Order: C-alpha cells, then structure tokens, then sequence
C-alpha cells in the first residue's frame, strides 16, 4: 500500500540528504541546477505519489506536505485522489439519534450564539463544528438535511437553514469569486476541499449523469466537505425546485477575467453533475 | 409495576407549553416508576414522628422519590419562523430512588 | 417558610417503633422544608406531558424532593432488658433538593 | 521536659549513645551489654517519661522499658509524667454530642458482634475500641457514663454494662490474679498502665481521702486507663451503692503466694481511695 504524506515525510526526515533534498525542493517551490537535482531525488521517495484522506489523524499536516511539493491551474489535482415535508423528516431522524442530535445541537448552539452586535456568532468556532458534524455523523443524517427535496418554501428554507448561514455563510462583503478563491488557495484546507469538489463534481458531457463516472456519492461528499471553509458553498434562496448553490461571491469586479470568474462560478451554479446528485439524492435513486 | 427508571417518549417540541413555535420531534426522556426497595428505618421513624405530631408542621418526604440525577446537555431546533433554538436539560439522562 | 434542610429532635428510641425498649435518646435527623429553586424545564415539559395524558398513566415525581443525599453511620444504645443495639443509617447527615 | 521519644532521636543521632543503645537492643533479648546499660541508664533517656494519648505512646514505652530493667517490684514506677438515673443521664449526654455518640457506637457494635458460637466478639477489637473512646472522649462524658451513682438496680446494671464486660471482662477462665498480672506486665501498655494505677489509686493513711495528694481525678484516670487491656477492671455485679470492681481474677490457686495475691486484689476490692474516688464523681462534689 503506497504511503501517505506524513509517514512519507516521517521517513524522510530521518535521512539527511532526503531532508535537505527536500527542504531545497519546498524552498524553490515557494517562488535551476540545484532544483532539478533535489527533485530527481524526491521522485525515487516516498514523498513523490503521496496522497491524503478524509478523516485522517493529522488531515491538514499530510495537506501541507502534499502542497509544499507538488507541481503547478484552474483545475488543480486534489490531494485526496489515489494514483410531506422531507426536510422536517430529516431533522427528527437527526433527533432521534443519540450521536446526530449531540453534534446538531452542538454546531446550531455555537453558530446561533451572538458575540456582539457586529460579530453575529464566532465564524471560526462555527466552522468548526459545522466540520464535525458533517465528518463524525454518516451520511445517511446528514445528506438527508442537506439534500432533502422540497415542494414548499417553509421546507426550501429549512434547507437553507441547515448550515446556520447566518453566521458560516453570509457576510457585510460579498467578494468576486476569483478574490474568494484567491482566499481560498492560501489556506491549505480550503485548497484541498477545493480542489477535491473540482475533481468529484466536474460535469462531463459522456455519461448518462454528467457526473465523472456517474458517481453521485463521490460528488455530494466532495460538495458538503467544502462546508465550514472560505467557499462554503448554500442554497441562495428558498426556490422550492428552483435549486441554485453558490459560495458567497459574485463576478462583479472581475475586469478583463469575467470569463474566468462565470466559468468558476457556473460549476456551482450551473453544473448539470452536481444539480443531479442532488435531485437524486432527494428523489430517492 | 416496573421500577423505577428511564422512559422515552417522542414529543413534538410545540405540545411542551415552553414556548417553542416548532414542528421539530425530541426525543424526551424522563424518570418514572416505583421505587421498591425495603423501607429505611429512617423513614419508617419519619412516618411514627410525622403522625405523633413530633414535627413542627412542615413538609416533610417520608418516601423516596424516582428522579434524575444526570440531565441532557442540550437539544437544538429550527422553529416556524426560521429561528433556532437550543435547550439545556430538558430531559433526564440517569434516574435513582433517593 | 424555610427551605430545605437539616432539622434535629431529640427522641426517646422507645418511641420510633421500631421494637428497641429503650429509655435512651437519640438526636433524630431529617431533612424537611421546601424546594425554592426555579423551576426545571424538564419538570414543565413533564407536567404538561402529564396534563395531556401523554405518559402511559404511570407514577411520575414532576416536582423536586427534599431528601438525605447522606445517612449516620450508627448509633447505639442499651435497653431496659440490658441489652445493647446499633442502628444504621437511622438519621439523615445532608440533604438535598433533587 | 523531653519525652523518650524525643530522646531516643537525640540518642540515635550521637555517635556514643546509638552505638550503647544499638548494644543493649541486640542484648535484650537478645560485660559489652552491662557497659552498654549503665552508660544509658546515666544518660538523660533514663529520666525521660511518658503520656497518656501522646503520638507514638507505645514507642515511649517500649524505649522507657527497654532502659529502666532489683527485678520484679511489687508496685513498679509509673512511666507517665504526672499532672430517671444518672447513668441514664451520662448516655444521653453522650449520644447528643456527635463525638461522643460516635466512638460510644463504635465499641458498643465491635463489642457487641459474636463471632460464632464459641467466640463472643472480637476481644481484640473490643478492647482496642474501648481504649479510643477513653483516650479521644473527654472525661466530662466518659466518666460520667463509668462513675455514675446509682440508687437502683437498673441503673447499677446500666453502669456494669458501660464496657460491655460480657465481651470485654468475662472469660471462660477466671486466672489467678498473679498469673494475671504476669501476663499483664509482658505487655508495654498493660504494665505501663497498671503502674500509674499504682502510683495513683494505692491507699494512703496520711490523707483525708486516702488518696496519694487527695488527687481523685489522677487515680480515676488511672483506673479507666486500664480498660481495655489484659487487667481490665469492672463493677463486679449491679448493686447499687455496695460498689465492688476488680480485674477478671481470683485469689484462687496462690499456694504460698495467697498473701501477695491478696495484697494486689485488695487495691482494687478494698481500697478507701478508689472506693472515695468513684463515689465523690458521683456526688458531684
């Protein structure tokens, strides 16, 4: 079985020359002779190929280490790749588990709690939460909140509501989307979750589904691991039918990258892949 | 009759009268039950005071009582109005005879 | 009115009814008084679930008790046939609105 | 002054001393220890004493006894630095007050406990919960209970029963009071005890009392500090006024001692300074 990315760095941190191989490959990343050599290196270790998972112990260093050697652009490779109202019904499930109602209650609380009367709730402690709700409670609670169907706009707005996006979602600015995913590069998380929903749910015009290899699952996984980042991605409004998701930007202010700007954009707001996982998810398919 | 104990019930959180203008189910547990065990000496010389009027007329239990020790640390819902709401011990986690 | 707590009564053990024929005394200790506390959302959650006939007709507690959270460990004494007993737990040592 | 345990740790830490000291311990028991006795019994640990509920108590005595060996007094020196009915009354007193109550239940339920049909109780235990309640209850309780007067038979057998003798007193073998008094005196408490009674209780004719010093209070300390050990005196029967105490032994099988044995029971049975003492507690005055 290859090796993650902290292992890989485990084992070359304990050989000097991997180590300086390395720390001379991440040096010349950050911005010749020296580096192509360092490189070449690296190719024959462990680092090279490495590869991290979600829900893994220490998730965000093997992110770092993956990021700090890989290669580079509008589409990166992600690190995680290997080489009746039904909304209403979904809450009371939610309630009726031990586990799920805990971790609920627990996000709602921290996310509903004003600091001041400029700061609606602690954004970073919400985001938090909100990441171990959707990582430690399964899917079969979760998606059910977050993808139920609707017919009517108290149930539309229930889903709008699950993520609290008064306090995770919503801002006095509402950025350009390519400043947000500026943002959104820096942070290694971020990038990665980014990267992984650009991998899962990039439409194809090939299969019956546009999704890559008709695999729903795969993409609404990749869409709800962006919650509790910088591109938190929610339901605009409480459109019934009328499903729209987007982060929270626009393509006002983009100049001479409108183009680029609406393309990024529409592979939230018009993507034919993830617009099917989540219609299926709530039809029952 | 069963002991005493944990029950549960599915309660819509509207029939409570707490105020909550909410279709949302909790699962509320409670403390119910008879309390069997032999009778204390404290509370059978309790009872012999109590009725020879050696009390100074107040309440007094003289019987021991099925109640929580230990509530749930917070349930969450999402009310008719698009608020949410969190409650703190609104059911028991742990019952005893005391 | 005085809250929950320790009270103490000096009593013959010959008048307790417990079967000592004893002329000794005992400093008797209960708990007795009222529970002021606020009221729990859960005993109002548990008494309009009661009002409404929601709880399978069974034997509920919706308000706190005032009771020993601790006992004496004995006491002893001699009776009118010259023989000595010992008495567990007879009096309450602290109490508790629960 | 320094008591001997004090001045067993002044002994230890010099270089002389500990070295005599460390001789006559091999020797006992066990010229070099005839040398190793006289240099001590010269030091100032000869003149170092005891007292009752000290820290340590039998310690003390065991370094008093070990350096203060001519042989076998009749009275030995104390090693103790010197200084409805009323029974009913004393109990109640007792039971209201929480110590008190507390260390009277104690014995009364160790005391109390058969063991099986041929063991009554716990003799050792019994004793040893007897000794707490006269050494931690201050005699303004413990001696109301224990020299109480009485004018009727049922408070006379309430105090005969303070010690719960049928436990504590009684045997199936009533010794002879010499081959009592042996086996007390191989115990460092029992005969450290019995010689402050001595020094305590025996008769004078030269006082209004028949007290040593007219001091009642000293003798009857004395007294109920041998309770609970092998000499442990009582009430021999429930009279009311005729008060009559002795350890548990007869004069029985003395042959030629029959004089000494007599003289011993006597300062119990017969002795106008116990009998004075017991009787002006009881008075009040």
């Amino acid at each position: 079985p290859p090796v993650d990315c902290v292992r890989a760095n485990e084992l070359c941190a304990a050989e000097s020359n991997c180590s300086s191989r390395y720390r001379t490959l991440r040096q010349c990343l950050a911005g010749n002779k020296e580096c192509q050599a360092a490189l070449e290196v690296l190719q024959e270790s462990p680092l090279y190929d490495c590869r991290c998972k979600r829900g893994m112990k220490k998730e965000l260093q093997c992110l770092q280490i993956y990021w700090s050697i890989h290669l580079g652009e509008f589409y990166e490779a992600s690190p995680y790749e290997p080489v009746s109202n039904h909304c209403l019904d979904a809450a009371k499930a939610c309630n009726l588990n031990d586990n799920c109602k805990k971790l609920r209650s627990s996000y709602i609380s921290i996310c509903n709690r004003e600091i001041s009367p400029t700061e609606r709730c602690n954004r970073r402690k919400c985001h938090k939460a909100l990441r171990q709700f959707f990582d430690r409670v399964p899917s079969e609670y979760t998606y059910r909140m977050l993808f139920c169907s609707c017919q009517d706009q108290a149930c539309a707005e229930r889903r709008r509501q699950t993520i609290l996006p008064s306090c995770s979602y919503e801002d006095k600015e509402k950025p350009n989307c390519l400043d947000l995913r500026g943002v959104c590069r820096t942070d290694h998380l971020c990038r990665s979750r980014l990267a992984d929903f650009h991998a899962n749910c990039r439409a194809s015009y090939q299969t019956v589904t546009s999704c890559p290899a008709d695999n729903y699952q795969a993409c609404l996984g990749s869409y709800a691991g962006m919650i509790g980042f910088d591109m938190t991605p929610n339901y605009v409004d409480s459109s019934p039918t009328g499903i729209v998701v987007s982060p929270w930007c626009s393509c006002r202010g983009s100049g001479n990258m409108e183009e680029e700007c609406e393309k990024f954009l529409r592979d939230f707001t018009e993507n034919p892949c993830l617009r099917n996982a989540i219609q299926a998810f709530g039809n029952g398919t | 009759a069963r002991p005493c104990g944990l029950r549960e019930l599915e309660v819509r959180v509207s029939e409570l009268g707490l105020g909550y203008a909410s279709d949302e189910t909790v699962l509320f547990r409670y403390c119910a039950g008879a309390c069997e065990a032999a009778a204390r000496v404290y509370d059978l010389g309790l009872r012999r005071l109590r009725q020879r009027r050696r009390l100074r007329r107040e309440r007094v239990r003289a019987q021991p009582c099925c109640r929580p020790t230990a509530y749930e640390d917070e349930v969450s819902f999402l009310d008719a109005h698009s608020r949410y709401h969190t409650v703190h011990e609104l059911s028991a986690r742990e019952c005893a005879c005391v």
